[PDB]
């Protein structure tokens, strides 16, 4: 595999045949736009009348495309397709105890109705996290689990949990300018670990207010009693949020009635919407949040129970 | 004979292969070239410049097309009141104000983007309640009234009154608007091939746009992938335009419009806003009934005014009300002028009424079907606007339908349900419904063909009518078979044109297989006439013999066939006179089951009972049934259009519209056709079956109604007789919204309230 | 001084000497090939009408893999050394219909027909990954198609036969 | 059509005999309007079938017949709106008869009469009619070349 | 009525100026091909091959 | 490397960067050009249906010189700095006919029609060398033109009106 450089009217396009390759490229054109199933920038190319003159394919990539069976998790390359993600943490709960697959399965309801076959066999991985949308099913998920993120360029290496400050504004990433994400683990659940994933069935403008969210819960050891708790939530603003206000609050309560009212009493507000919040649905949108985590609370005290 | 059988589309084995041609799957001309639409971004505004400085640089750019290029006339549309292109005002956001043309459709794209409008915004009027504030509406009032309303207001128990407002909708044919123009050269002729249902508009407008004799244009329409009538107008918009380029550069031109300009340009159903009053008895018998209605019309005229009309005729749906008024107003509103939608304003008026009768039944505490079936006209009543109903058939598929749903042993395990189940509820809905057949302007309501019989016994068929899916073309084909006692692979239909059967209606209120059947039926008449001789002397000849005698005797093998529908014309000052030819009637019955902390619901079995005479092809029907189901259901459930504030649509493809798909249908799902019911009103003892099914869906709309009444009484209140407005398409955020509970009102937080 | 672009469309080879970046594949096949039977319904990869087949061998899995792909989104670039496979690659009247085709065809699972090439293309791609699937799998290949005429029940029905 | 325009669609083609030009000036004067409202666009087997050849130079003559026919069974669908409207125009009596579901729209027909020679008995017409002419020429020739000069 | 008058031939204009469309005049698609007969050589003979 | 081949036709400036020696102006105007009223009737020079008005500066007369050629035998390399007018050149039913279109028309000298042009263009041509020529000049105008319908008659006569 020898890389490929073809040229059109408007954008050069290179086919990255190496990771050393792509590292050196990206480093003298930091502004060049990856693209590996397209299915985000085809639209903004088309719709929204981006233009991008230097596109780097990285498709070819091994490593981005490897799927890694680790102590702490499975790891999948950033060039890998929905399907394979798919098919890969299906086979993981078909084969693995209940009690370590928590976060494949919300992983998995977030991709039941998302899209089609189509998109999910070109649609990557690294794509969906990196587009940032604030609709993205798949960001909130990462950031309730603390999916722990691969990032270099050339001469850096670094793994971040996803995390809050990972997304800074509107469809910004906290990555610098010649970075690329290499690679997501997407962790095990441990002992007293519990998670849910819940959406919106519908969405109604292009990009925002699609409440969609990642919920865990660690306990103490073989206790009710809560020792790390994440709720993460799109659709709620112009990114990717975690109610973490709320959350903290909870630090060493007891998974009871009065966390449930708590709770709700601290998203009502942690998460409200200006009664002119983009994409209008003020009301509907504050009782999901709610009602899932109703949902949430009750899943995990039957997980318990 | 094939008639009654179930003979697949004869286009079905080609459709699947990616043989059948669509208008854009037709070769290019070498020197062929492309257009793209430029197109209002403001509601209301005056146009101060276009500038297509950066156009021009666009590789490929050929030409920017104004008001100001158009040689005959840039007055068109149905009733005179829209440009061909925008002048000195745009009025809506999709408004055409220009086209971009180039050498390839890439490049047309990215020049028009690049055409800078210059604009000054003006007061703009967008919602219907902008529109009555402002009284920007189109003609006058219309209306039915029979009987005395102040004294059916006062033998009456009970009235509730009230407000719906039901959404429109988006045609969403898999293939969207199409033409291909083709300019002769000689006397400004010029051949043009197009996605539309109304090929005889299309050649007029076009005529009309280039200041040419109707006779020079010529239209061809092979088939669309879908029309549901927003093909029926519409359609002239890139028709016109592509035609003025063919006209201007002396090449051929085509244009297929992207999912997006489609949605923002063509229009679509009318949303409708009712404001109701019923009077009724502490039985659930109806007394009075006043409803005036409202339609978003958008900024033309098109066919506003005649929708309004079918609604009218609607608005009893199968219900004897001895007195009623019923008024409609069309709203002139700054947004793309809405159009045909397989129904008409039926599936709207009817849903209204539907909504009256739930309350109804919910008010005197009493079981939906029961108000329902005792509301019921009878065989022989006369209907709002005095047509008699003969072979009202109604309470046959209700008995059919109660019983093949298992419908009272349903309800049971319902209520079972709804006992046993906190955060979850079903609902059961049996919805009837007649939809009346004929145009309601009375002369549409004729059809031509044209049959030529080939030396070899081959026959050509062709009619006024178009193939949009229905399987028209495949009825037609089983009708001249039957009439003329010939195979099927004997005759063959190849398109729709304007120099075969000129003057055609649009292919439009389900009546074209009546209409062109009858056409057809008569032209095999007329050549049957012209074979008896040859049939008489060669008895036991072949078809092919006979045919061959004609023609060496010098028999013509070649006529036309017409037909007129008789005994039509409803006045609106007199209220009397036919409106529809007969009715075709159905019922449906729905199970749902609704989430009550998401909003989300599955639709878990609908069993379908239709009256549609004795079928030409059960398959082509039930499969129409089917079809026009599944629409209705995105109508009520799922198909949700929206707008910014200054009359944008936000909603511009699949993404933010969801049309029903593959897992939306109901799990089990069940259409019969009523047996032994021969329709004396049309070819083959048949009825329209196209838009009545419809209105059908509206009983997943009503089975969700009804699991919200049990989440309601669950969490909300303990009065099972209260009233709540659901609109209409009832979206997860409207079911989610109606399910009053602890999260809703807020807690649980602890927070008083409720509830 | 540029590359050339090498690919197969229903077993021929292709070699574009001067692939522009922003070219997709329904516009490649649509207009620069003439193989018309793929469509465009939205150019945005919700409704399927665009749907092909594209195999290439996964260096790293062994296997040729097979899998389906709406063409009005894949730049022609991506597919350096793909075979796409199209509704025309299959059969046709001409010659024979592949058996998805005939089966809905005949089973009134096609009517204004717009949406038909892809439904088959779902299915035909199902087939070549499973040729003998089960009923939840035949629905769920077609979570990316839309249809507005039929209704859906037709299709489903013609399809459970390939089932087991 | 409703703008009144016509448009005729004949067995018969155009190969440089004006042809079209007389079956415009038939049908004309048959509809009783001008020569500008007609359009004849080309032959087709789409509209007229089964065509014998134009050839054995009765076109006009059989065409014409088959023309007149047809803008008679017009004439007669357009009567009763001529009759209802006498002062009116060609194009309110055409918009008259497409508001009243009249067809404006019809083949016609023509089959030579009396025609049927039989070689064994030599007996029964071989043509309908026979046209005549005469012709007188002078010409030069050059006896030493062969030449001619037709003068 | 102008039947027995002078009028000039409809198309006469059109031939005149090189508008009026003859069979090859009918522009071409963009991948319309071109065929050119084989003809015998010989008044008669048995084909033998064609290479 | 190979040079650029640039003429006019009909006023309007034509530049073939790649010109092959065997290409006839016939062919060229008809297939490359899409101006189809100069005709193919022959290939071979005798019945002028493809006869077109070249014009050149002769270096020398000063003047430019206009005469007609058979556009069937006219390589399009011998055209570099050569004006083409073909029959679209000098009139047309859209905008206003030439006085010699219009009166070859109304004269009955076009039957078929398909001559015309041709010939057109030699009546033309004459004029645009002798505005006021003689009855002898038109009639050899007319050597190399064919009409097979006409009997030529009605051309002369309809054309005799420009001398005097
Ligand atoms: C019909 C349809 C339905 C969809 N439904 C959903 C849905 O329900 N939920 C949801 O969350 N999403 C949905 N999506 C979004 C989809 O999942 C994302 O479009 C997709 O995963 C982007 O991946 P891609 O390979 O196609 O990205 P591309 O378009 O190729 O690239 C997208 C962005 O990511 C960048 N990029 C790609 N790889 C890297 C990398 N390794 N490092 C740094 N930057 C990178 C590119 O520069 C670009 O900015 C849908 C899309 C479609 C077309
Ligand atoms: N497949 C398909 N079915 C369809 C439509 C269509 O566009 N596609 N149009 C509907 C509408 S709006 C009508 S009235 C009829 C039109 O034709 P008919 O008059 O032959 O029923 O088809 C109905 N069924
Ligand atoms: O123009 C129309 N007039 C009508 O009355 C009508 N009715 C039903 C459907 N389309 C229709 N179209
Ligand atoms: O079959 C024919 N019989 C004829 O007399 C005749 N005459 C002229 C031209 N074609 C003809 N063809
Ligand atoms: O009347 Mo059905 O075409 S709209
Ligand atoms: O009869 Mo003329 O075609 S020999
Ligand atoms: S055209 Fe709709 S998904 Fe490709
Ligand atoms: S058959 Fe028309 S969209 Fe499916
Ligand atoms: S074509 Fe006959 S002379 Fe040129
Ligand atoms: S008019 Fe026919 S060749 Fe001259
Ligand atoms: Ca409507």
């Amino acid at each position: 595999p020898k890389q490929l450089r073809f040229e059109g009217e408007r954008v050069t396009w290179i086919q990255a045949s190496t990771l050393k390759e792509l590292l050196d490229l990206k480093a003298q054109h930091p502004e060049a736009k990856l693209v590996v199933g397209n299915t985000e920038i085809g639209i903004e190319m088309k719709f929204k009348n981006q233009l991008f003159p230097m596109i780097i394919c990285p498709a070819w990539i091994p490593e981005l495309n490897a799927v890694e069976h680790g102590p702490e998790g499975i790891s999948f390359g950033a060039a890998c397709a929905l399907s394979s993600v798919e098919k890969t943490l299906l086979e993981a709960v078909a084969k693995l105890p209940t009690q370590k697959t928590e976060v494949f399965r919300g992983v998995l309801e977030q991709l039941r109705w998302f899209a089609g076959k189509q998109v999910k066999s070109v649609a990557s991985l690294g794509g969906n996290i990196i587009t940032a949308s604030p609709i993205s099913d798949l960001n909130p998920v990462f950031m309730a689990s603390g999916t722990k993120l691969t990032i270099v360029s050339r001469g850096t290496r670094r793994t971040v949990p996803m995390d809050h400050t990972f997304f800074p504004s509107y469809r910004k990433t906290l990555l610098g300018p010649e970075e690329i994400l290499l690679s997501i683990e997407i962790p095990y659940s441990r002992e007293d670990e519990f998670f849910s994933a819940f959406k919106q069935a519908s969405r109604r403008e292009d990009d925002i207010a699609k409440v969609t969210c990642g919920m865990r819960v660690l306990f103490q050891p073989g206790s009710m009693q809560v020792k790390e708790l994440a709720l993460c939530y799109g659709g709620m603003a112009d990114r990717t949020i975690s109610a973490l206000k709320t959350t903290q609050k909870q630090l060493s309560k007891f998974w009871n009635e009065k966390l449930l009212q708590d709770v709700c009493a601290g998203l009502a507000e942690e998460l409200s919407l200006s009664p002119d919040a983009p994409g209008g649905m003020i009301e509907f949108r504050r009782t999901l949040t709610l009602s899932f985590f109703f949902k949430f609370y009750l899943t995990v005290l039957k997980k318990l129970g | 004979d094939t008639v009654g059988r179930p003979l697949p589309h004869l286009a079905a084995a080609m459709q699947a292969s990616g043989e059948a041609v669509y208008c854009d799957d037709i070769p290019r001309y070498e020197n062929e070239l492309f257009l793209r639409l430029v197109t209002s971004t403001r509601a209301h505004a005056k146009i101060k410049s276009i500038d297509v400085s950066e156009a021009q640089k666009v590789p490929g750019f050929v030409c920017f097309l104004s008001a100001d290029d158009i040689p005959g006339s840039n007055e068109t549309g149905l009733f005179n009141d829209e440009t061909v292109f925008a002048k000195d005002t745009v009025t809506c956001v999709g408004h055409i104000i220009g086209a971009v043309v180039a050498d390839t459709p890439e490049h047309a794209e990215r020049a028009a983007h690049v055409v800078k409008v210059t604009y000054e915004d003006l007061p703009a009027i967008i919602t219907i309640e902008d529109a009555i504030k402002n009284n920007s509406f189109y003609g006058s009032e219309l209306k039915i009234e029979k009987g005395d309303l102040k004294k059916g207001f006062s033998e009456a128990d009970n009235v509730v009154s009230g407000e719906l407002y039901i959404g429109g909708q988006d045609h969403f044919y898999l293939e969207t608007h199409c033409t291909i123009a083709i300019p002769k050269g000689e006397e400004g002729e010029m051949e043009l091939f197009v996605s539309t249902q109304n090929a005889m508009k299309t050649q007029s407008f076009v005529a009309k746009m280039l200041g040419v004799p109707v006779n020079r244009i010529l239209v061809r329409v092979k088939r669309m992938g879908g029309g549901f009538g927003g093909k029926e107008t519409r359609s002239t918009l890139v028709s016109v335009a592509v035609a003025l380029a063919a006209y201007k550069t002396g090449h051929p031109v085509r244009c297929m419009l992207d999912r997006n300009e489609d949605m923002l340009i063509t229009g679509g159903r009318h949303p409708f806003l009712a404001r109701y009053k019923v009077g009724f008895m502490k039985t659930g018998t109806i007394v009075a009934l006043e409803v005036d209605h409202y339609s978003n019309a958008g900024n033309s005229r098109d066919l506003s005014h005649s929708i309004m009309e079918r609604a009218l005729f609607h608005m009893d749906n199968c219900y004897k009300i001895p007195n009623i008024r019923g008024t409609g107003r069309l709203c002139k509103t700054n947004l793309s002028s809405n159009t045909a939608f397989r129904g008409f304003g039926g599936p709207q008026a009817l849903f209204i009424a539907e909504n009256w009768m739930s309350e109804v039944a919910v008010t005197c505490g009493l079981p939906a079907e029961e108000v329902r079936w005792k509301n019921m006209y009878k065989e022989g009543d006369l209907t709002h606007f005095n047509q008699r109903l003969e072979g009202f058939s109604v309470p046959r598929c209700w008995d059919e339908c109660l019983k093949s749903s298992q419908y009272y042993a349903r309800k049971s395990e319902v209520d079972k349900f709804n006992k046993e189940n906190c955060w979850k509820k079903r609902g059961l809905c049996i919805i009837p419904t007649k939809f009346g057949i004929s145009f309601t302007v009375p002369f549409l309501n004729q059809a031509g063909a044209l049959i030529h019989v080939y030396t070899d016994g081959s026959v050509l068929v062709s009619h006024g009518g178009t193939e949009m899916g229905q399987g028209l073309h495949t009825k037609m084909v089983q009708v001249a078979s039957k009439a003329l006692k010939i195979p099927i692979s004997k005759i063959y239909i190849s398109e729709t044109s304007t120099n075969t059967v000129p003057n055609s209606s649009p292919t439009a209120a389900s009546v074209s297989t009546d209409i062109y059947g009858q056409a057809v039926y008569e032209a095999c008449q007329t050549i049957l006439k012209r074979l008896e001789p040859f049939k008489k002397k060669n008895p036991d000849g072949s078809w092919e013999d006979w045919v061959m005698a004609a023609y060496q005797d010098r028999v013509s093998l070649s006529t036309t066939g017409f037909y007129r529908t008789p005994n039509l014309g409803y006045s609106f000052e007199t209220n009397s006179g036919n409106a529809f030819h007969y009715f075709t009637y159905g019922v449906a019955c729905s199970e749902v089951e609704i989430d009550c902390l998401t909003g989300d619901h599955k639709n878990l079995r609908t069993d379908i009972v239709m009256d549609v005479g004795s079928s030409l092809n059960p398959a082509i029907d039930i499969g129409q049934v089917e079809g026009a189901f599944v629409q209705g259901l995105g109508l009520f459930t799922l198909e949700e259009l929206h707008y910014s504030p200054e009359g944008s649509l936000h909603t511009r493809g699949p993404s933010t519209y969801k049309i029903p798909a593959f897992g939306s249908i109901p799990t089990e799902f069940r259409v019969s056709l009523l047996r032994d019911c021969p329709n004396k009103k049309a070819i083959y003892a048949s009825k329209a079956v196209g838009e009545p099914p419809l209105f059908l869906g509206a009983s997943v709309f009503f089975a969700i109604k009804d699991a919200i009444r049990a989440a309601r009484a669950q969490h909300t209140n303990n009065n099972t007789k209260e009233l709540f407005r659901l609109d209409s398409p009832a979206t997860p955020e409207k079911i989610r919204n109606a399910c009053v509970d602890k999260f809703t009102t807020l807690c649980v937080t602890g927070a008083p309230g409720n509830c | 001084t540029a590359d050339e672009l090498v690919f197969f469309v229903n077993g021929k080879k292709v070699v574009e000497k001067n692939a522009d970046p922003e070219t997709t594949l329904l516009a490649y096949l649509r207009r620069k090939l003439g193989l018309r039977g793929t469509k465009l319904g939205c150019g945005e990869g919700g409704c399927g009408a665009c749907t092909v087949m594209l195999s290439k061998y996964d260096r790293l899995q062994d296997k040729i893999i097979h899998f389906s792909a709406n063409a009005c989104l894949a730049p022609i670039c991506t597919l350096h050394h793909v075979a796409v496979t199209t509704v025309e690659g299959i059969g046709s009247t001409k010659t024979r219909l592949h058996p998805v085709q005939e089966r809905i065809a005949k089973s009134h699972g096609s009517q204004c027909g717009f949406c038909t090439p892809g439904i088959v293309m779902s299915m035909y791609t199902l087939l070549r990954n499973q040729p003998e699937p089960t009923v939840e799998e035949i629905e769920d290949a077609f979570q990316g198609n839309l249809c507005r005429c039929t209704g859906y029940r037709p299709i489903l029905q013609g399809f459970r036969t390939f089932a087991k």
